[PDB]
């Protein structure tokens, strides 16, 4: 079991301005054999199934917007969110896949603003 | 183009059996090591299930442990998880999710069923 | 890769068209062509070794159509 | 001490009039400028990024038909005309189906149908370009100061920026002085006749006119979520059989398939800020203000032990490991050689003036032996350290080495090879406007010629060369097949 | 109809537990326990190593990275016999019908 | 493949480079000749990928 | 003294669990499943296989039959670094004794 | 070998035409030339032993 | 029907005035005997035992040394000696050893030490012989009579005995008859010249004078519970490490280079019985007592049914298999295959009376069709079975490939072939006798030469008769050339 | 040893295959092979006893290969 | 086979005696007089081929005795 915390559980943006999340785990997530940081993170629309946007962290899922965009290393990781649309209002969960028993961090939403 | 596609949920009184069924469409579903999740209303997804390729490599998170059963049937393209001595507090919408096909983890997300939902209570 | 070694000369063939007839009728030639219009000097090596190889005119043209040809079907 | 067992290291020697040096770093090759007095420092170039790069041209992958329809005319009476063919969304192709009583037609007879499908396109591959704005390498710079533990350590060295905007950049050293590097990086790597592209998180560097030239369709290149597409009938696949009808089919997904088509070019990374590991740069390494340490320093006297078994590297270079066991005040570290019990003094300091610190924390020297039987005395005195070390080889083995390894930086770097450890010179100028000239000619002729094909041109023209007159043969022969065939044993790196 | 399935081939595939072992130069080549797995691709090749990588002989060293394959949609060749095979022959006689 | 068949020649079949397996279902089919889709970069001889 | 071995041979062998799988006459190569593993030593041949055998087509097929193999006591091969010698130079004195 | 030793040249211990095992230490390594020593025979095209 | 899918089977047809035919039977391969009203017959050599072997000859593979006994002289003394010494038992040698006064001598010089060492063999190597008294060749003779279960089944037949002491055996086929058989075993494979070799459990049968010419301890070959081993120096090795004393080693389990040592030996079971599975034995077929079931039947008058599809043997020959639906006696199968596009009769059966012998059980009729395509018909002419099939290939073709088979044949059986489906004629005895000479000279002058050295040889003698102008010497030796480079390609299977 | 004069040659063939077979027949070529890779100089000296001995370019390369052939052998 | 090339000849001699080399010197000549006691017609053979291949005696003499050193190897 690993503690997933999500900096912001709020995020209110204008359109057309950067928001960003810090997603911090508790233990290492970098799997040492192959040096390989294994986090993801998924966005679930409204009243929606979530999607995947960032396998990964430096890597992004295929059929996303170019503006989603993983960054961090070492327990600490952040995406950012270029320019903001309508659309990108959901749930970002943030979620290790190191260990077996996998934990997702508690829902971060973003609406605007 | 994958298509995941649920059936099973129903209202149901405590500690009574139910069956999920997970039918999956558009990719060769025996090469593949399934996955279960769930997620309650105002809550955040919660991890339940896995199965492996091999069909004898299953777990289970600690909440569900020695209470779920997750078993698929290659021939029919279907993922059963049947679950046993369900309370109200396990209520929830459950997702079926498929495997990550570009990437090096063995056990990821890349597709999120349409969800069904089951509910529990006296 | 597998996309080369096309199913072409089997001979096992039948009055109705292929996978793609239209598509890959053109394909090898139009790899020439382009690979031909991007690089021009080989042109000017091929001419010169043609000519300083071939003995009759024939053989001249003949070699000279081999080597451009197979460069950029070689590679 | 960074530059120690890359295994791809080399040596740079001699200073010009006013102590500049002029060497040609590349990713995985790390210079050592030897001096007569000043620290012999070693230089490798870290690391190369991009930022802020731009985008042209994103291409198309595999793709989704949807809305398949169909129309067709009466035969021999006008050709078939479907509204979706104005649209930019819709690929579609005329062919001749028969038609008869069967199909209602009043007239037996060939009559055109058109069957447009809505190329909605998926997964698609940007290209981007970089321009040399914003450039920036990232030079690494380690001294031989003999330090406790950085006999092969990477992390142990001063960083430099240089970008196009300034590129006479500063270095501060820590109690050596500076050294002043005034590189050009608008001449190392082309970077104008790059094209990145990115798939799945991949990505390469690829030639202009390669990438353009590529039958996959192509859009605009745009921030917009749904573009126009060109050359959509590159991934459609119109098959009609027995011309009762035709469909339409997606021709799957050319991920893979153009993933050898991408053959011959270097990975980059594309994390973030897209650091590239590849390529080179050339700069001049003025070395006017770097004075070493510790020149008015005493030296030792009494007597030291190796730490770690003695060992040489892969060029005969000696890695000498000591502690002096003393109670001395820093010092300079004695060195001495002898050949044969006669004091010829065949040896070489590799590392400019070794010191100790500390008494506490060992110290370690780079020495370079002769070619036989040599001992190293360290200390002074009868009871000095003494090292019986004896590298095995031969003058003529090293300048044959020698030769390989300048042939092979020829054939990578191609004219820039003569700015490599020359000083300003008329004969090293002489040469380079030579090999420009002669180069230019060579590529623009080989331009486009495979690692297969370039060693059978080679076999052919040397065939030409040893039967011929006029001195072509000698000229044919001796250049161009031992030019071909050397680069055709060395073009895939 | 009723035509068996002979042989499989693999059009995509995941790369998973890529593992890695080195060592020293003058040993033998690396070696891990994962290389005699049916489902592992493992392939030796070189490297460089001095004091820098805590060995005391410098050299040319051996690495090995073993990876484990799994295929996720393979493509079946099928053969189709002889005592399965039915032609389908219509025979439509000229009547002058309506 | 994909729900499309072709008939192609038999040798040919086999000729062509990807990895097979023995063909009758079972779970993990063990596949041979499966170095032709792994590739193995070396990054400067300092380490692989 | 301290060698450090380098490369091992194998006088001796044993072989356990022959395992044999053909295919029809022209139905391609003969698969095992544990051929691609590294520890079964195996040679592809060719067998006549008519109705006797049960195939139902008559032509020469192929077999191949693979086995477990190990080595029962291997030579060792060792190296001895500079290191290590000890060179033992005696020296006597001629001093009339008895 | 078996309780003995020798000092051959070590570019024609390379050559030796026996299976070679990895050299490092493991308590099941693994043979890269098998076939040296194992024998197949084909008696008269029926099956191999 | 035992002898469908064997591949080295060959068909003989035709026979004597007196209905007597030869054959060869090969122990790989079977022969099918058609002839005209004589039920078609298979027979092979399927197993040829040997019983009751004598040892001959006795090696050792493996030894053991104990009680290593020295003594020396003085430098000037002569020989050395040790009681043993004259012992056949001990195994020892003479060397030279200095001894000054640190030995104890009291002469300085160079004396001589002997160390006699005991020797036992762990596990020796028997040697066994088979005399002529004891061989029993066994050869099955099975009928083409249409059966369910008779296709390739190869465990069903009738079985007849040969031996040296019985030369002529008499087979009794149920109800089909008699045929004579007469069989002369004694030439078979020169047993006189064969030693088995048994070791480790496990035969062969390498040549008599190469085993008296192995380099290895021989014993005595009698029974007896300590032999005497008369070449004992083979094995133990003594070394005179730089003149001070000897060791002797025993250099054990030559067992791995005997298992190279027999490379062109052919294997042979030990399990229980000899049983040698690798020979030859040409011998006659009488066949004036053959009848034909089933020629007093009537004809079948009901449809037949094919059961599993036609397919070919290697030779051309269909293996139909037919399934009677009518309500009908036991009968004879009517049969013509129309050939294509006429009604000419160019294909044969081979089996002699395709007849059903009960109505449930279905028969399998094998017939050879015309060479090009054609309609094998089956059933009462007008409701019968047109079982369709279509042969590719050129007679030529066959007969090239009957050459090949033909030249195979020559070279494995030596002169035996000659007579393989020989009539018996006038030629055919001067083709041998001229064989006989020639294959003689032959192996007389090139017996031992190995693979690759006959190919090299074969290759000169083609280049020295392709050079020389006289017309005799350069057709003889171009033909012993090729013959030579033939035989060297087919040496050893 | 008793390794060598492998029993070949001795002319009891038989339709069977014989004891190792199948890899005995190129184990006599693949040694010179390995002997001439590990040692190449005796090639230098061969060529050169097979010139200075020789009338005719037959001649000399019946000299280089038997001897080539011979030397590993005798080692 | 391993029991083939023999490591001599590698030039690491000391003055120390080499293992088994009190019988193993002569083991290779004593192959080729057993090979040619056993087989004796290869002499006609080779004294043949040394005859037509020739333009002096010395040239036939060592075509005769590179030949019967090398077929005993070979076999
Ligand atoms: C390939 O690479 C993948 C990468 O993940 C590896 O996947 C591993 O899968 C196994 C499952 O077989 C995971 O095991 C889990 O380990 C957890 C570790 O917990 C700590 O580690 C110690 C070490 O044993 C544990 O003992 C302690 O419990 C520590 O907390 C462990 O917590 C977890 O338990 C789960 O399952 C059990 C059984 O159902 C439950 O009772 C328990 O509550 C919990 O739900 C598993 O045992 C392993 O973690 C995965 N790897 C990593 C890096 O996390 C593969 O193994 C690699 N190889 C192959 C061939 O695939
Ligand atoms: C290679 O070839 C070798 C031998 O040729 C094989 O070795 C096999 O090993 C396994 C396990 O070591 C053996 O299985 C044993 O079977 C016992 C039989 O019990 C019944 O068997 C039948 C049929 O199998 C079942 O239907 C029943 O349900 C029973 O299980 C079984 O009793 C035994 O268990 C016992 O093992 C332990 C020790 O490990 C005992 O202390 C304990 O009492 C326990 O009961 C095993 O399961 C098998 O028999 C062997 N095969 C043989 C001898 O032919 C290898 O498996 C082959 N493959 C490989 C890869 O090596
Ligand atoms: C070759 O080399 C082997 C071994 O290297 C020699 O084997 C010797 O065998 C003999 C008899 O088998 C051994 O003699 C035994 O000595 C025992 C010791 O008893 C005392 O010994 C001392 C000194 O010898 C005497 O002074 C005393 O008076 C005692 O005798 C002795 O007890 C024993 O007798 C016993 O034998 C039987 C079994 O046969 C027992 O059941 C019984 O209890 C009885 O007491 C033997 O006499 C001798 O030790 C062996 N040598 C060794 C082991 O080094 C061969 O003799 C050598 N020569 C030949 C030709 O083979
Ligand atoms: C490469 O250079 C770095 C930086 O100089 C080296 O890291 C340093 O390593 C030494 C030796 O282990 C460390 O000293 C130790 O420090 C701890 C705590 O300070 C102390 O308890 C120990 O007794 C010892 O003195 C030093 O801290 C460390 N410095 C860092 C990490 O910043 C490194 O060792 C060099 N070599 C390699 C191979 O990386
Ligand atoms: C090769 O020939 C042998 C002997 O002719 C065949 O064995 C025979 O096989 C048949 C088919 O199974 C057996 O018939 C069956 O017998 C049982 C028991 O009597 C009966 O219950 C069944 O209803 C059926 O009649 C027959 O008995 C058996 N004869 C024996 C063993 O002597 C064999 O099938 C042939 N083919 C092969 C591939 O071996
Ligand atoms: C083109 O195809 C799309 C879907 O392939 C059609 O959209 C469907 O429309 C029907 C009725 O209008 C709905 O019941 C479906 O749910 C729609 N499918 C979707 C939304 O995926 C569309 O009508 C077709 N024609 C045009 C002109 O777009």
């Amino acid at each position: 079991h690993i503690v997933m915390t999500q900096s912001p559980l709020s995020l209110s943006v204008t359109p057309g301005q950067p928001a960003s999340i810090s997603c911090k785990s508790s233990q290492i997530s970098s799997w040492g054999s192959d040096g390989k940081t294994y986090l993801y993170w998924y966005l679930q629309k409204p009243g929606q199934s979530p999607q995947l946007l960032i396998y990964e962290v430096s890597s992004r899922f295929s059929g996303v917007s170019d503006r989603f965009s993983g960054s961090g290393s070492g327990t600490d990781f952040t995406l950012k969110i270029s320019r903001v649309q309508a659309e990108d209002v959901g749930l970002y969960y943030c979620m290790q896949g190191l260990h077996l028993p996998l934990t997702f961090g508690q829902g971060t939403r973003l609406e605007i603003k | 183009q994958v298509e995941l596609v649920e059936s099973g949920g129903d209202v149901v009184q405590p500690g009574k059996s139910l069956r999920l069924s997970c039918a999956a469409s558009g990719f060769t579903f025996t090469n593949y090591a399934m996955h279960w999740l769930r997620q309650a209303p105002g809550k955040g997804l919660e991890w339940v299930a896995v199965i492996s390729s091999d069909v004898n490599d299953k777990y289970y998170a600690d909440s569900v442990k020695g209470r779920f059963t997750i078993s698929r049937d290659n021939s029919k393209n279907t993922l059963y998880l049947q679950m046993n001595s369900l309370t109200p507090e396990d209520t929830a919408v459950y997702y079926c999710a498929r495997e990550q096909a570009v990437g090096t983890n063995p056990w990821a997300f890349d597709y999120w069923g349409q969800g069904t939902l089951v509910t529990v209570s006296s | 890769s597998v996309a080369l070694a096309p199913h072409v000369g089997m001979g096992l063939d039948t009055r109705t068209q292929t996978w793609m007839s239209a598509e890959g009728a053109w394909r090898q030639v139009e790899k020439v062509e382009t690979w031909a219009l991007r690089h021009p000097g080989f042109t000017i090596l091929a001419l010169f070794l043609a000519h300083y190889i071939g003995t009759s005119l024939t053989q001249k043209v003949v070699i000279f159509i081999l080597l451009m040809l197979v460069t950029p079907s070689m590679t | 001490m960074r530059c120690v067992g890359v295994g791809n290291r080399d040596f740079v020697e001699g200073l010009s009039g006013a102590t500049w040096v002029d060497v040609v770093l590349e990713h995985g090759g790390c210079v050592t400028t030897m001096a007569k007095n000043k620290p012999t420092l070693d230089i490798e170039l870290q690391k190369t990024e991009a930022t802020q790069l731009a985008t042209l041209r994103k291409l198309c992958i595999e793709g989704k038909i949807t809305n398949i329809t169909t129309d067709s005319r009466c035969p021999t009476q006008g050709e078939a005309v479907l509204p979706e063919e104005q649209d930019q969304n819709y690929v579609c192709k005329h062919t001749y189906v028969d038609r008869g009583w069967g199909n209602g037609c009043g007239l037996f007879g060939k009559g055109s149908l058109v069957t447009c499908a809505k190329f909605q396109c998926l997964e698609p591959i940007e290209g981007k370009v970089v321009q040399y704005e914003n450039l920036k390498y990232t030079v690494i710079i380690t001294v031989h100061t003999g330090d406790q533990h950085q006999v092969g350590n990477e992390t142990q060295g001063v960083t430099a920026e240089i970008t196009p905007q300034a590129s006479t950049t500063e270095a501060i050293l820590p109690e050596y002085g500076t050294l002043g590097l005034e590189c050009s990086p608008r001449t190392g790597l082309d970077f104008n006749e790059m094209i990145l592209l990115t798939m799945k998180n991949k990505a390469w560097m690829v030639h202009r006119q390669w990438f353009f030239d590529l039958p996959l369709p192509w859009a605009s290149g745009a921030t917009t979520e749904t573009p126009t597409w060109n050359r959509k009938e590159l991934l459609v696949t119109f098959k009609n059989a027995h011309a009762k009808k035709q469909e339409v089919v997606v021709l799957g997904s050319q991920e893979g398939a153009m993933h050898t088509a991408l053959t011959g070019a270097t990975e980059i990374q594309n994390s973030g800020g897209t650091s590239i590991f590849a390529g080179h740069l050339k700069c001049r390494l003025k070395m006017d203000k770097l004075e070493l340490k510790g020149m008015s320093y005493a030296m030792c006297t009494n007597t030291f032990v190796l730490k770690k078994e003695v060992s040489e590297t892969q060029h005969g270079t000696i890695l000498i490991k000591v502690e002096y066991k003393g109670e001395d005040a820093p010092c300079k570290i004695p060195f001495s050689t002898e050949d044969g019990q006669g004091k010829a003094h065949n040896g070489r300091l590799i590392t400019a003036n070794p010191v100790v610190t500390k008494k506490e924390e060992p110290v370690n020297i780079e020495a370079e032996p002769p070619f036989g039987e040599s001992n190293i005395v360290i200390g002074i005195g009868d009871n000095a350290l003494k090292i019986n070390w004896y590298k095995k080889g031969s003058s003529i083995g090293k300048m044959f080495e020698a030769t390989a390894r300048g042939a092979r930086r020829m054939a990578i770097l191609g004219d820039t090879a003569w700015d490599f450890g020359s000083v300003g010179g008329v004969l090293n100028s002489l040469g380079k406007m030579v090999h420009q000239i002669f180069g230019s000619a060579y590529t623009a002729l080989f331009s486009g010629v495979s690692w297969v094909m370039k060693i059978g041109i080679g076999v052919l023209l040397t065939w030409i060369g040893l039967n011929s007159k006029n001195t072509s043969m000698s000229f044919s022969c001796i250049a161009i097949g031992i030019i071909t065939l050397y680069l055709g044993a060395v073009v895939q790196a």
